[PDB]
């Protein structure tokens, strides 16, 4: 589904915007995850060139 | 920033009460051990030895 | 400028080396004279 | 700043100790003043127009 | 920052940062003191939920409650939240030059 | 386990009720809080637990959906096969009050014995050690030499002259006592008992006998160094330094003996053998600062650990009791600034302080002495720590007192009373009283919400008044550049001059000796180039664009 | 009023008699037009449907 769908995005910056915060920053932390900024969201809130 | 040097160790509840429980998944040990332990109602063995 | 982010667990030691200063006692300001 | 002083010793003006916060009447308004009511508090005294 | 008339405003923060020196503090005398570990134990739980509520205040036990009454914010829900950093382009970022 | 069907009725329902939630659970839940945590195990993996049964409005579809269901689930199977609130601090510490039985009558009194019979203990320890002694009979010479204040060594003992020449009998006995160095034995445990009869300071006291700590704890740290250096480093046997070193442990025969007695153990030692040397003499030579066989001062310390770890496990059985006596009193100082635990966790030090400060001499109540210190601390505490704004005591007392007038007033005069009236009933300024009154009123919550669709709060509506206005910052450019200009149409001497002077384009700004000096002239000269350049500039022409920038 | 019911009988005989016109707050007023001044602002309480 489109709701279950846009819970599989590889930028936790994008993927901490709308879903549940708290969660999605701990599993991005434990696991070290690197965001490298390259969809539209992302580029968006750090303030960059979409 | 700023610094508090606390006087005992203290549980980061985000990677306690997450409920994948990191804590709980790293030790093998359920949320509700963990629990016990730190609210200071049991003991926890960290070496049985001999 | 930079190229990515990334996010882990902070140690101590790496907690100690953001801040400037140990925050001891628990007050703000001094209610006649509003210097911190 | 290390300007200002310069103008100020060529035409030797003289910097206020105070300064104006005055009521001025909202930009794009124009009326006529009908009636002006004074209070003033215990201790002060009475200006001459109150 | 000082409001008209005397009166103060501030975040919350501050309250819950109090919260967490004083009892450290009072915990550190304890333990200068060699006090019997009823009451250390005890301290140790007090400062255990004082610096949970400070992370993440209701999570687990029963948010801790300001003077008005409400359940004071903490540092994740000035993140996370409809009224948090994050989600603020769900409407906001007012902007000069413009006009209606 | 019906819970798990319920879990199920909720995911087929695509929501659950109260009412539902409560039907399901199991009938043996009586805490709360356990069925606050298992509502909210069964939010966090879905579904929302609303309070009422509420439809062509599409509902969350499935947010929280996730692996963390079927863990969720686990956990809700885990909460049926046991059970424990543990979610509130407070019901814990009374759970653990009330397991320490509130039964010690007239057992205070025994226990109070015990302490006495145990702090004694550790002075006895205390009075086998010489030093201490010195110090004493030293700070006797002293203070009666006026260099401090006399009693500075009692609180009180068992008038001066009698107390000197006391102090002098003993400082004989101690003579005779130390140049006797097999007659130093009676001596000295006569002179001990002689002194058995003082009361010192807390203070001198306690500091002498953390000096005695000291001194032991540098033996041992020698001990340490000839231990772990050989027994635990170069593999010494723990036999072997049982045997030799203790029991010596100050001549040369125990461990230069030690290399020498040709064993696998022994010839391995060499190594080492530097760092034990030097241990021989620092002990030999601290025996001399103690003159004590180092097993002797060993085992009296070890007597005084003994006593006061007895002092300490007794004073916990006299605090608990009177722990709940502090919940007791403690209960009708809430809703201040405080919480309640920190309220009773004051009342538990100020009980600790009391029973370190208690006497059996005197035919008291313990609920009488001790409530009072008990009081005091929590009453402290809460004008120490209520408020985020620290106002001193004082200052609380004073707006108590105003409130308790402004309210008697208000039901005698009939309506609010003015300021000028109740600095006319309380003999204080108007001013302090318009002061007091602004002091105390507490700050805001910038967080509280304002009622505006938008749901903003008064966090937002505060502007910031330290900016500078990008207006003000593109004027100042177009000082820089005007007065670039303006000197660059002067004389170079002049331009110079004035640079340095009024510190323009540059650090720190000079001094008229300073510019003089700088290329080559006296300060007077400097003065009138100066001058000539300023009046070069308040000439016409040239003075345009600045009067501009005044716009005066 | 204040009676303390002197304490042998009947449950107290009454001895005391206090008696005395206390303050117990301002009642607003309503408006010959059914409206109230609460702080110089003209307010309407609307009736309720319960
Ligand atoms: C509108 C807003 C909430 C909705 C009601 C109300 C609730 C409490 C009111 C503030 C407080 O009184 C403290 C202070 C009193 C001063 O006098 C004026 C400023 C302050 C901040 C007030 C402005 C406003 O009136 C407030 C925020
Ligand atoms: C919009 C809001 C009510 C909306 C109806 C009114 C009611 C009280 C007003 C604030 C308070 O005065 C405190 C403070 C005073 C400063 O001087 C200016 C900012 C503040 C926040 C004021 C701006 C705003 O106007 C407030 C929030």
């Amino acid at each position: 589904g489109i709701t279950k769908a846009s819970l599989a995005t590889e930028s936790f910056i994008s993927a901490a915007s709308f879903q549940e915060t708290t969660r999605v920053l701990t599993e991005a932390a434990v696991a070290g995850k690197r965001d490298e900024l390259r969809g539209l969201k992302e580029n968006v809130i750090v303030g960059r060139l979409i | 920033m700023g610094h508090i040097e606390l006087a005992s160790p203290t549980a980061h509840i985000w990677f306690l009460k997450s409920l994948p429980s990191r804590i709980g998944l790293l030790l093998d040990m359920p949320l509700r051990d963990i629990e016990r332990v730190l609210y200071f109602e049991s003991y926890v063995v960290i070496e049985g030895g001999m | 400028e930079f190229d990515a982010i990334k996010i882990a667990l902070a140690s101590p030691d790496m907690i100690r080396s953001w801040s400037f200063g140990e925050v001891k006692k628990p007050e703000t300001i001094n209610y006649r004279t509003f210097k911190p | 700043t290390p300007e200002e002083k310069l103008l100020r010793a060529i035409f030797g003006e003289k910097a206020s100790d105070v300064k104006d916060s005055s009521l001025r009447v909202p930009n794009g308004v124009s009326g006529t003043v009908i009636d002006v009511q004074v209070f003033t508090r215990d201790g002060v005294e009475k200006d001459k127009r109150a | 920052v000082p409001l008209d008339g005397g009166r103060f405003a501030t975040s919350d923060l501050n309250d819950l940062y109090r919260r967490v020196i004083n009892r450290n503090n009072r915990l550190k005398r304890l333990l200068d003191l060699a006090a019997p570990d009823i009451i250390v134990r005890n301290e140790k739980r007090m400062l255990q939920e004082a610096v949970d509520a400070l992370l993440d205040n209701g999570r687990r036990g029963r948010a801790i409650t300001g003077s008005n009454k409400r359940p004071l914010k903490s540092l994740a829900d000035m993140i996370k939240g409809k009224q948090g950093r994050f989600r603020q382009n769900l409407l906001g970022k007012r902007v000069d030059y413009s006009g209606r | 386990s019906q819970l798990k069907l319920l879990v199920t009725r909720g995911k087929e329902q695509g929501y659950l009720t109260y009412a539902e939630v409560n039907d399901h659970l199991p009938e043996d839940i009586v805490d709360s809080d356990q069925i606050e945590d298992i509502i909210q195990m069964i939010n966090d993996m879905g579904i929302q637990v609303m309070e009422e049964a509420p439809d062509d409005l599409m509902l969350a579809e499935n947010t929280a959906d996730e692996d963390a269901a079927e863990a969720a689930a686990q956990v809700l199977s885990s909460v049926e096969s046991e059970i424990g609130r543990t979610t509130d601090p407070v019901r814990m510490y009374m759970r653990e009050m009330g397991t320490v039985e509130l039964l010690t009558r007239e057992g205070e009194i025994d226990i109070a014995k015990r302490i006495e019979d145990g702090i004694n203990q550790v002075q006895c320890s205390v009075a086998e050690y010489p030093e201490a002694i010195t110090y004493l009979l030293e700070q006797y010479d002293r203070v009666e030499a006026e260099e401090a204040r006399l009693s500075d060594l009692i609180t009180g003992f068992v008038d001066p002259e009698l107390a000197r020449e006391k102090f002098a009998e003993l400082r004989a006995q101690y003579v005779v006592t130390r140049d006797t160095i097999a007659t130093a034995q009676e001596e000295i445990l006569k002179l001990s008992e002689v002194f058995k009869q003082f009361r010192l300071v807390p203070k001198q006291f306690d500091y002498l006998v953390n000096s005695m700590r000291v001194m032991m704890d540098r033996v041992r740290t020698q001990e340490r160094l000839i231990m772990k250096l050989c027994v635990e480093q170069c593999k010494m046997p723990k036999k072997n330094f049982i045997t030799l070193f203790t029991g010596n442990e100050t001549s040369d025969t125990w461990f230069n003996a030690a290399i020498a007695m040709n064993k696998p153990w022994s010839e391995k030692l060499h190594d080492v053998s530097e760092e034990v040397h030097r241990a021989l003499q620092k002990l030999q030579q601290i025996e001399e600062e103690t003159g004590l066989t180092i097993e002797q001062v060993k085992d009296i310390n070890r007597r005084m650990s003994i006593g006061e770890a007895k002092a300490r496990r007794a004073k916990k059985e006299m605090v608990e009791a009177n722990l709940r006596l502090v919940i007791s009193i403690a209960k009708k100082y809430t809703n201040r600034g405080l919480q309640f635990l920190d309220l009773i966790q004051e009342g538990n030090i100020g009980l600790m302080k009391a029973v370190d400060k208690f006497e059996y001499r005197r035919g008291y109540k313990f609920s009488t002495y001790a409530t009072w210190w008990i009081r005091q601390a929590i009453t402290r505490s809460i004008a120490d720590q209520a408020r985020t704004i620290r106002i001193p005591v004082h200052m609380i007392e004073t707006i108590n007192k105003l409130n308790r007038i402004s309210r008697q007033m208000l039901q005698e005069m009939g309506r609010e009373p003015t300021p000028e009236e109740l600095a006319e009933r309380m003999l204080m300024p108007e001013d302090k009283i318009r002061k007091v009154l602004k002091i105390a009123k507490e700050p805001i919550s910038m967080e509280t919400p304002i009622g505006d669709d938008e749901d903003s709060h008064l966090g937002d509506f505060i502007e910031d008044t330290t900016l500078e206005l990008p207006l003000d910052s593109a004027t100042t450019e177009s000082l820089r550049a005007a007065t670039h200009d303006v000197l660059a149409g002067l004389t170079a001497r002049e331009a110079k001059v004035l640079r340095m002077r009024f510190g323009i384009d540059m650090n720190t700004d000079y001094t008229l000796e300073e510019v003089g000096k700088q290329f080559d002239v006296t300060r007077e000269r400097i003065r009138q180039i100066e001058a000539k350049a300023l009046r070069k500039l308040r000439h016409p022409s040239r003075s345009e664009v600045l009067r501009s920038f005044l716009d005066d | 009023r204040l009676v303390i019911y002197e304490r042998e009988a009947p449950e107290g005989t009454v001895k005391d008699i206090k008696e005395q016109e206390v303050y117990m707050g301002e009642i607003p007023l309503m408006t010959d037009n059914g409206t109230f001044v609460i702080n110089g602002t003209e307010r309407v309480i609307v009736s309720q449907l319960h």
